[PDB]
RNA sequence: GCAGCCCGCAGGGGCGGCGAAAGCGUGAAACCACCGGGGCGCCCACUUGUGGGCCCCGUCUUGAAACACGGACCAAGGAGUG
RNA sequence: GCGCACAACUGCGGGCGCCUAGUGGGCCGCCGCUGGUAAGCAGCGCCGGCAAUGAGGACACAACCUCGUGCGCGGGCAAGGGA
RNA sequence: GUGGUAGGAGGGCGCGCCGGCGCCGCAGAAGCGCAUGCGUGCGCAUGCGUGGAGGCACCCGCGGCGCAGAUCUUGGUGGCAG
């Protein structure tokens, strides 16, 4: 397993790297989901109703024997206002019981290094081909996947170029579909800023000794990260492991210093080491028709018996020695 | 055709049932003649078919006299359909050869 | 890798087809061997039954007077339903394996036994089933007690708590009983004559689920049959009801 | 590595329009199918032994249902050769179902093999009373039906018995049912 | 026309309407299963209606089968119809609501060529 | 997105007029007019009008059809949350 | 430590731990009672029930009798009956 | 093996919005009305009519998430009653 690195030519290999102890990481799915969750509501903001909201009135019970609930009324005379139900989450213009406050706890706390092992896991997901086109990637046209761009990509200046580039690594289709899946929101979050919805595309990872933020930001379809702050929402947006990601030759090196090789320290994260698996071998339940394992297995039942009947004339007819005598 | 020809006319008396609960799949008929329940012996099996018109179009319903009901020589029957309790009261042509439960 | 598994399916395959094989030329055997050994056990019920009413009639040749031995069990029916039973009517119930109406078990004639069946004398009849009532309960409606046994070649390993109620072939009885007993006339010589396989032999029988019996119970069935009633012992006349209760 | 069980949820494949329902069971659905209708299969129906060749019965359910005929043979598929002459009744050869003959006691004195060209016979059904062809070339049909009139002729009243169309007896007891 | 005949088999004619949904026309007929303390539907007095019940259920296999045999498909373009191609015994094709006029024409004609049957036409 | 013609003191009506249509978006239910069809309130059965089974729900209660309380109807809102 | 050894009958898997709800107005029958003239009264014991148990039979009828109860079909019955 | 109040548990149906992912829509979206079908059931899908611009499915995540009752709240409407 070596990689290739290719120019912004797109067809010529620079150099042969190995793959990255990142990328070869077994992957728990439901870590890195359950660190997805976490991730998510870091920047959910705050919403509330009014302290005030429903709570505006000079309202009392009227108390019993007025014929009418002992719901609070609105006080005084000569408004339709006036004597109608207040105070309560029943009432029209009432309070809400339990009203939304901002001391919600809208934060959610996770433990640093399971949230490692999770980007960890999230990264090796986009090394794996048929993950990424089960997420919807056209990765058809695409040489290798990954695919590892030199550093002469910070050489790209304009966007044309820099488009003329993601062709020529075949993500033409890839970059096309996005475009064409840009539509309206289907509910009311298009009232709130959120008009629009299209589908992620390629994410580029890139170090600060290859910035191609400017030629490669706005053409739909390309999101840029840097490499020393991956976050889970870019690397399986929505959950949905194996985004398709084009790597920098300066971001693809720098793997082994984040997070290190196997049984190793990472260099540029302290304390940080790739996570252990609870088994070796992959798809354990092979290891099943092993011939150590099947010297060791007890010869099973497969006798495939007749369905029992209980009516008194088969049960007679099964053993037929009832007239003998 | 008449029914009368070769088939013996049996009065639709009730459905099998309780005292309050009916269970209308199973028909008694009281055919004439027979009158104890050995004469009636005579009929288990025997087909029996309830000729009725739907918009002026006749119908024939077929069944089968399933078993004996009583000391008086009243039978139970299962028809295709089941008899509506509008017809009590009516005749029901039983005939002459057996039928099987599953063949009517 | 892809190779081991269907190497593996083409493995258990013959070896399905093998043992089934197997299985049929057993059930073939012992269905052989069972029909010998059915004629051979009838000719010793006939030849015991023979020996008693000679020793029955000799004695009244004399002046004397001859009960045979008798019988090594009783067979007794659930006549009450499950309702309104005190906890130790409803104990004993249990142990005898009568947890419904109409359903019909073999207890052996043993003093512990006999009391047992006195307790629970409102809830059931039972009385002496002769050699005739025993296989007619037993090969109309008889079948097994049988714990499954998931490895072939290792009957020590078992489940405890669930065990199925099956037809009575000769190959559960085979395999119950360890080689000792293969058919069901073998089985019934054990519940006959009592001998040390009653135990074994009778708990292998699933408990006789027993229709209600033809023309009624005639009365008020709760009752003694002493007061008229169907509820109690039938001494020799249990097959009275049983009779009509199998079919 | 086994990507199906990292993958997300697949629905490009097949909709099904209730998404409980499955694919289709393509695999369990033959052995229940077969089960099921093995299980409405009907009984395989007895032949009655009480028809002997040349016994005169009345059909009940036919074309003709209250005809007296003759009885010549049991046919496949749960069926019975019978002919009351043509000459005498203006019936025609025929076969109908088994049980549909009400026998009779009196038996004509047949010696001719039955064993006919069946083929192109006109078969009665139960409740239709379809308008049939009229009469065809007959080839052993002709014999074997002045064969009974031969035999007819030789016993007093059985040409207007089998003229005659059946009538109910007098119910008075079922032996009074006897035929 | 079906792969093979499965017969309706549904257990009861009987719909479960809610109870007093006959009464009340603020109580719709979807079902509610009734938790009064008195209420005669829970308590299954006889003369009440009935409630579902496990019992009720109709055969694995035969469920959710349209027209005999077929199982119903979603069809919202031609693209769908290309994994229904080998398999047309087994499905009756439906073309979803929203889908208009101009792709319902494509999809017409794209079935009568791979040989599906669309309950929509 | 009008007032041409006929009628009316008039409001207006009818033939028209503009417009893709709506004519101050959509237009549920309660409810009402007319028309058409049918007469159990429900469940079951069938050959649809018969038979059989069904008291009023909620609730507290040892016990509710209760001569216990709440409920005219319908829509919307409406109660274990932070 | 060595040696001996599986112990009436019948049935049958069993033991233990953790967390938490609801409940803490009961009523009725049987048998046995206490107070009371008695009570569809009041208070107990044992078991069963209702409560929370439909269905059948009791003319209807929380508790009686039969008897439990998925959805059907077929049979046989229970209590109770058969002008 | 199959009752079930208080009660506990499991698996789903449904609603607003979220991160995704498959799509649909002026050749007519949601909503609505009437039908048909599926479904033990929550409910779902389609047809026709209306409508005139958005919406659906699934996976995820957040929750002010499901009503017949509260002399409920607000609005509308009946009977009473010409
Ligand atoms: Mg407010
Ligand atoms: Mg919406
Ligand atoms: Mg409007
Ligand atoms: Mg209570
Ligand atoms: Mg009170
Ligand atoms: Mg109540
Ligand atoms: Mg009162
Ligand atoms: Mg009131
Ligand atoms: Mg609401
Ligand atoms: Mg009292
Ligand atoms: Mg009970
Ligand atoms: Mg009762
Ligand atoms: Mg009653
Ligand atoms: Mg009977
Ligand atoms: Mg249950
Ligand atoms: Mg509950
Ligand atoms: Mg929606
Ligand atoms: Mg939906
Ligand atoms: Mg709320
Ligand atoms: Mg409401
Ligand atoms: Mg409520
Ligand atoms: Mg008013």
């Amino acid at each position: 397993d070596t990689v290739n690195c290719y120019g912004i030519d797109g067809e010529t290999v620079e150099k042969q790297l190995e793959m990255p102890d990142v990328l070869r990481v077994p992957i728990r799915k439901d870590l890195v989901e359950d660190a997805f969750r976490c991730v998510r509501m870091d920047n959910r903001q705050p919403y509330a109703v009014s302290p005030n909201a429903g709570m505006q009135h000079s309202a009392h019970s009227w108390g019993t024997g007025r014929a009418m609930a002992r719901v609070p009324r609105v006080s005084g005379s000569g408004t339709t206002r006036s004597g109608q139900g207040a105070f309560a989450n029943f009432c029209r213009k009432g309070r809400l019981a339990h009203p939304t406050k901002v001391i919600r706890r809208w934060q959610r706390k996770f433990n640093l290094n399971a949230k490692r092992h999770a980007e960890a896991m999230a990264l090796a997901a986009t090394a794996i081909p048929p993950l990424v086109e089960s997420r919807g990637h056209r990765i058809a046209g695409v040489k290798m996947i990954p695919l590892v761009v030199s550093n002469s990509i910070k050489e790209i200046k304009s966007t044309k170029e820099a488009f003329e580039m993601l062709k020529r690594f075949g993500l033409a289709e890839e970059l096309a579909r996005v475009k064409e899946s840009k539509c309206i929101r289907a509910g009311k979050g298009k009232m709130r800023n959120r008009r629009y919805v299209m589908k992620k595309g390629l994410l580029i990872i890139y170090d600060n000794q290859s910035d191609i933020q400017k030629a490669f930001r706005n053409i739909a379809g390309v999101d840029l990260a840097c490499v020393d702050s991956l976050s889970l929402l870019d690397l399986c947006p929505g959950s949905h492991l194996g985004r398709l990601v084009m790597w920098t030759l300066g971001a693809f090196e720098k793997l082994n210093e984040i997070y290190g090789q196997y049984g190793k320290e990472a260099p540029l994260t302290s304390g940080y080491f790739l996570p252990t698996n609870v088994v070796s071998k992959d798809d354990v339940e092979s290891l099943f028709f092993s011939d150590e394992i099947q010297a060791f297995l007890d010869v099973p039942n497969l006798i495939k018996y007749e369905k029992t009947s209980r009516k008194p004339e088969t049960i007679e007819s099964l053993n037929p020695y009832l007239n003998l005598m | 055709f008449d029914p009368c020809l070769t088939a013996i006319p049996a009065t639709f008396i009730s459905h099998m049932r309780g005292r309050r609960i009916v269970h209308p799949s199973h028909s008694l008929l009281r055919i004439e003649g027979v009158k104890t329940r050995e004469d009636a012996k005579f009929f288990l099996g025997n087909g029996v078919v309830s000729l009725y018109e739907l918009s002026g179009k006749k119908m024939e319903n077929r069944g089968r006299i399933r078993r004996l009901h009583g000391n008086s020589g009243v039978v139970a029957a299962k028809f295709e359909r089941n008899l509506p309790p509008n017809k009590i009261g009516t005749e029901v042509f039983v005939k002459l050869y057996k039928v099987e439960d599953d063949d009517y | 890798s892809y190779r081991r598994k269907m190497e593996y399916e083409e493995r258990m395959e013959v070896l399905s087809r093998k043992m089934n094989e197997e299985y049929q030329a057993r059930r073939e055997e012992n269905a052989r061997y069972a029909l010998q050994r059915t004629k051979e056990l009838i000719a010793e019920y006939k030849e015991h039954m023979k020996k008693e009413e000679d020793a029955r009639r000799e004695a009244e040749a004399r002046g004397a007077f001859y009960v045979p031995k008798e019988p090594e069990f009783y067979v007794v029916v659930r006549i009450r339903g499950i309702h309104k039973v005190p906890p130790r009517e409803r104990k004993i119930l249990e142990l005898i394996r009568l947890k419904k109406p109409n359903h019909a078990v073999f207890v052996r004639n043993n003093a512990p036994m006999r009391a047992m069946l006195h307790k629970v004398r409102a809830y059931i009849a039972f009385g002496f089933a002769d050699i005739h009532l025993l296989r007619t309960l037993v090969y109309k409606r008889g079948m097994a007690k049988v714990s499954k046994r998931p490895l072939a070649n290792n009957s020590s390993v078992f489940k405890i708590g669930q065990d199925m109620r099956l037809n009575l072939t000769n190959e559960a009885i085979e395999d119950h009983f360890g080689g000792r007993i293969r058919c069901v006339e073998e089985l019934i010589y054990q519940i006959y004559m009592g001998t040390d396989l009653f135990k074994k032999a009778n708990n292998f029988l699933w408990p006789f689920t027993l229709c209600s019996p033809r023309k009624g119970f005639g009365g008020r069935k709760a009752k003694d049959i002493t007061q008229g009633g169907s509820t109690g012992c039938h001494y020799d006349k249990i097959g009275n009801l049983i009779y009509r209760m199998i079919e | 590595i086994d990507t199906s069980k990292l993958s997300m949820l697949s629905r490009r494949g097949i909709k099904v329009i209730p998404e409980e329902a499955g694919l289709y069971p393509s695999d369990d659905l033959p052995a229940y199918i077969e089960k099921l209708e093995k299980r409405m299969q009907k009984k395989p129906r007895v032949r009655r032994t009480d028809l002997v060749k040349g016994c005169i019965v009345v059909v009940l359910e036919g074309d003709f249902t209250a005809r007296r005929v003759v009885f010549l043979k049991q046919v496949e598929n749960n069926k019975a050769l019978c002919c009351g002459p043509a000459p005498i009744n203006n019936v025609p050869f025929f076969v109908i179902d088994e049980r549909y003959l009400l026998r009779t006691s009196t038996v004509l004195d047949l010696k001719e093999d039955v064993n006919i060209d069946i083929s192109t016979v006109f078969e009665s059904k139960r409740g239709v009373v379809a308008d049939r062809m009229d009469i065809d070339a007959n080839s052993d049909q002709k014999r074997i039906e002045n064969a009974i009139v031969d035999a007819v002729s030789s016993i007093r009243f059985m040409k207007r018995y089998l003229a005659t169309p059946f009538k109910m007896p007098k119910f008075k007891s079922v032996s009074s049912l006897k035929f | 026309e079906p792969y093979l005949r499965v017969p309706r088999q549904r257990k009861t004619k009987h719909k479960f309407n809610r109870f007093h949904s006959d009464r009340f026309k603020r109580v719709k007929k979807s079902w509610r299963r009734p938790k009064g303390i008195d209420n005669r539907v829970r308590r299954k007095l006889s003369g009440a209606i009935k409630m579902p019940n496990k019992g009720y259920g109709t055969d694995k296999l035969a469920k959710h089968m349209v027209h005999g045999g077929f199982r119903l498909v979603q069809i919202r373009n031609v693209g769908d119809l290309l994994p229904l191609i080998s398999q047309n015994r087994f499905y009756c094709a439906e073309v979803a609501h929203s889908v208009g006029a101009k792709k319902r024409i494509e999809i017409f004609y794209k079935a009568m060529e791979y040989g599906i049957h669309l309950t929509n036409g």
